């Protein structure tokens, strides 16, 4: 069957028994930087299995009035294992990812999620004179949440699914690598993101390569007398992580 | 001199271009490159999905 | 060529083949043709996708700014004008480029320079044909503080001199980003702290255009307005994005106001 | 090509080789690469030194003077203007050439000629399009003393005639020093006594440009200003010098005022 | 006619020049000569100094 | 000349212009563990240049009445860079070292030091009923000091150079890899220690593979009117560091 899969990376392994294939974003599979595309002249450290391995993030509760969740990368893995340690000590990094979303339910539950990895998901702001602040772009391992309707603030992110937090049709986030999790079909999504940037390597705190957004397009619904807590778990492994520009820890 | 076909119909038909500058940024824009590869957006899946078969077996 | 697929003739079917049925839970989108859902005839199809190339789409000159300056300094325009180079002060050109995340291209800059007579208490005007300078100052160059200063000597700064009543002047510019492509959207900050400017304006640092009259002022007043036109050439674009839904607010931010997805309909069933 | 060196991969070392240690008491400067002081990867490097050639550095037109003349003689400009040819009245172009002691090059001279209306008690102006002459008089030629004199017959003197509303006129000039290169700095005197002019101005003797209106004066007044632009071409330069630190004082001397080496810092340790 | 490569990238690309004048001072500037010899400023020493060895033995 | 040397490891390099060769301890140069001597079945991470690179420790003041100093390894590098980070997250590690001691002086100063790396330098205790405590075995990047004469305490290390803190002749610490720094000859010592243990890998906090001891055998002496502060600096790089048994950070 096509519904059963395992992905083994490092000392971690994930199993699925319902899945709707694997999306390889832009048809490019993660790899180390070549000698003809390099520009950092020091030897790169490649920690291999010690950084490339699934890291489970904090789970979010799917409710009937939920409007979605987002996690920015690499800043959701900034405190995760030795992946986050090698971010501390290095000026440059460069990594692809396999992102795996889990959300099982019974056959008497219904709902549909869009799972999409958006490169360069620069976000708007409630006040038009101000930039959104870091605390509102990022929650780390915890997700930031979309809201159903428009919000107000000064440095708050403008959240409202219809605009997707970016001023674009939310229905058009399908030219970006994506899968859907529809509870009557599959219980997992898998996206494999290559490294995508216009520079061959970049700092891992000052820049977010992509944002994973999970947006309900068909609300959660079930008859009362069924399970009322349904989590969505995001477990994501780095792939081909390498770092250059070793110096003391920090980022300021 | 470079001699290349013009855009023409449907059911003479060449033009001549000579570059006059030492930079390739000075050159006229390339408008006759019609290569495509829609499959990296339209079919970006690890396993090849055959149309006639079930998506999910 | 850019020619599209032919329709293939197809007869009745009754098989366990199911081209119509699919799962959209895969990121894959269906590859169905009309030759899978009904009879169909063979159509030899000669239509081309020639003009839907990104090097034909983006390769038409678009106005990006205009800036005014005045001989008299009549209405607070100074004797020279300036513009920090960006592509984001105009809605139309900006939207086309923001359907992509990274673009590398060469530009072609055309200038349409016009002048007009101003109200004055001066009597008797017989002002010579104006000459104008357009000076490009790369980042970290000295800048004009007056129309007469040493910076207009243009010893290394690229410059155009052009006289009215002649064809619009143009110059090519090559690809010139620090990166390997221009960045339309940057989800980072300019500080490692994660403070300062946020967005694509962090990576914007493309110099400044200055423009003056070269002629000394005459007893009346003339205001000249220069309109700057950029045309992408030799383009490669990467990472498609949605077209904008919302109107822009600012030329350095994406901040947006919440707007409707689509326009109204009376009901689900309309004719 | 002008392509730069590749980085070479290098492993751990422990040897009596000492690339890092050197003596700077030799005039020789170290040839160390990153591949001598740390690990390093192989980087195939495609960067070029193409635009840092001396024939790209010096080969952009720079204004060297402007001089004014007036039909009316309104504000003491005479009916013709003159300029003794030199490259030292402008800071920017001068500094670039003074990074070398000897330069042989051809020049290209472009003129940007503009006119403007002047205040007058004249009424009704409908002045025809001006024509202008630019005459080069080699050393020891007869010189204008008026706008009408016999010297403007240009029987052997090179000359340009140009009408306003047209493209800037230009002419090439070949290498034309008495020596085998132009001399930017001369540590000698013009006399064997060791008196007279000292410095590079001893060897300066490059003729004089004269410029007039060719049209007879009209009842108002027009002042025309001509800006002269030199561009080196086909350059060979010899004996590199430091760039200038001090601002210039004079166009015939190097005299200078004592100035700071660099700008301030608070302390030895700054961030 | 002289046919010579243009400046172009990185990972058609020729131009044609004909000289129209009887002087070589009239010609366009040579911008594509990229020859170098830094060693007469950077290493102007009588005895060749090998990098790995002591400067002064 | 034989007096000039460089050692390049990672993005660090040391230069000497007076040295008395390099001692390769037991004639064995650091290497990764082979497949025929392995017993940990998970893939080893080998961080290469990111962990193998000189780390300068805190300097000690050589005085005329100094009796010596010691630093235990790997516990002097436990907070050093990503070498110390990979100690945190891994059950096992395994590394060789190059240890480089620096101590220059004028030609009007005299003194002699023994620089010796002692495998398994288990130490005695002042009280004969008690074991020495961790705070007295180890100072981390800071050295613990030998004393000229016998000390007392309850959990204090018995320090007295004559016994070398181990109950053996101090003059017999010359069958262990060693060099001397004699101020009229050389200003540096270099020892290259292989990994030496009776197990192929071991935990890096619970065990100290060797101890570097620096012991004056000829006191510092100089005529008053000369420099009176002379440091001894120990700069030590890991070599062929690899780790197995990835889990959460800590050591308890």
């Amino acid at each position: 069957s096509d519904r059963v899969r395992s992905i083994t990376l490092g000392n971690s392994t994930i199993t699925t028994q319902e899945c709707a294939n694997v999306v390889v974003g832009y048809g490019v599979w993660p790899d180390y930087l070549s000698d003809e595309e390099a520009t950092a002249e020091d030897q790169p450290t490649q920690p291999d299995v010690a950084t490339c391995r699934f890291y489970t993030l904090n789970s979010v509760k799917w409710e009937m009035q939920s409007a979605g969740w987002w996690w920015k990368f690499p800043d959701a893995l900034s405190e995760m294992g030795l992946f986050g340690q090698n971010m501390q000590y290095h000026y440059l990094g460069r990594s692809g990812y396999t992102i795996h979303v889990q959300c099982n339910a019974s056959k008497f539950h219904q709902g549909c999620l869009l799972v999409v990895c958006v490169p360069e998901a620069e976000m708007g702001c409630t006040n038009a004179e101000n930039a959104p602040t870091y605390g509102d772009l990022c929650g780390g391992e915890t997700a930031k949440q979309f809201e159903q309707n428009a919000v107000t603030g000064e440095t708050a992110v403008q959240t409202a699914v219809c605009n997707a937090g970016m001023g674009v049709g939310v229905g058009n986030l399908t030219i970006y690598p994506h899968q859907w999790i529809n509870l009557r079909t599959n219980n997992s999504a898998t996206i494999v993101m290559p490294y995508i940037n216009s520079v061959p390597m970049d700092n891992m705190f000052r820049h977010n390569n992509f944002t994973l957004m999970i947006i309900p397009f068909a609300p959660l619904d079930y008859v009362t007398g069924a399970s009322s807590y349904i989590p969505i778990t995001v477990t994501v492994a780095p792939m081909s992580a390498e770092y250059n520009g070793l110096r003391l820890a920090g980022h300021q | 001199a470079q001699v290349s076909t013009q855009k023409t119909g449907a059911h003479i038909i060449h033009y001549t271009n000579i570059n006059y500058y030492k930079d390739a940024a000075s050159n006229s824009a390339n408008r006759q490159d019609f290569t495509q590869d829609p499959s990296k957006f339209t079919e970006p899946v690890k396993d090849v999905m055959i149309k006639s078969l079930p998506a999910l077996n | 060529m850019g020619r599209v697929a032919d329709t293939i003739a197809r007869g009745p079917s009754n098989s366990e083949q199911i081209p119509a049925l699919t799962a959209v839970e895969t990121g894959h989108t269906s590859q169905v043709d009309p030759s899978d859902t009904m009879q169909t005839r063979h159509v030899h199809n000669y239509h081309s996708r020639s003009e839907s190339s990104i090097e034909n789409f983006l390769c038409r000159s678009a106005c990006v700014i205009y800036i005014k300056y005045s001989s008299a300094e009549s209405n607070n325009l100074k004797r020279y004008a300036e513009w920090v180079i960006n592509t984001r002060q105009v809605a139309q050109l900006r939207r086309k480029m923001e359907m992509f995340t990274y673009i590398r291209c060469d530009m072609e800059l055309t200038f349409v320079i016009t002048s007009h007579q101003e109200m004055s208490t001066a009597t008797n005007s017989d002002v010579p044909v104006q000459t104008h300078q357009i000076m490009y100052v790369p980042p970290g160059g000295p800048v004009p503080t007056s129309v007469n200063d040493y910076v207009w000597q243009t010893s290394t700064n690229p410059s155009i001199f052009w006289t009215e009543g002649n064809a619009p002047p143009r110059m090519s510019i090559p690809f010139m980003s620090i990166g390997n492509a221009y960045t339309m959207f940057y989800d980072g900050w300019s500080n490692f702290s994660r403070d300062g400017i946020y967005g694509y304006n962090s990576l914007n640092n493309m110099g400044t255009i200055y423009a003056r009259h070269v002629n000394d002022s005459s007893p009346g007043g003339l205001t000249s307005t220069i309109r700057i036109y950029f045309k992408p050439k030799h383009v490669k674009a990467y990472v498609p994005r949605p077209p904008r839904l919302c109107q822009y607010k600012k030329a350095k931010n994406v901040n947006f106001d919440v707007e409707a997805v689509t326009t109204e309909r009376a009901s689900l069933v309309t004719t």
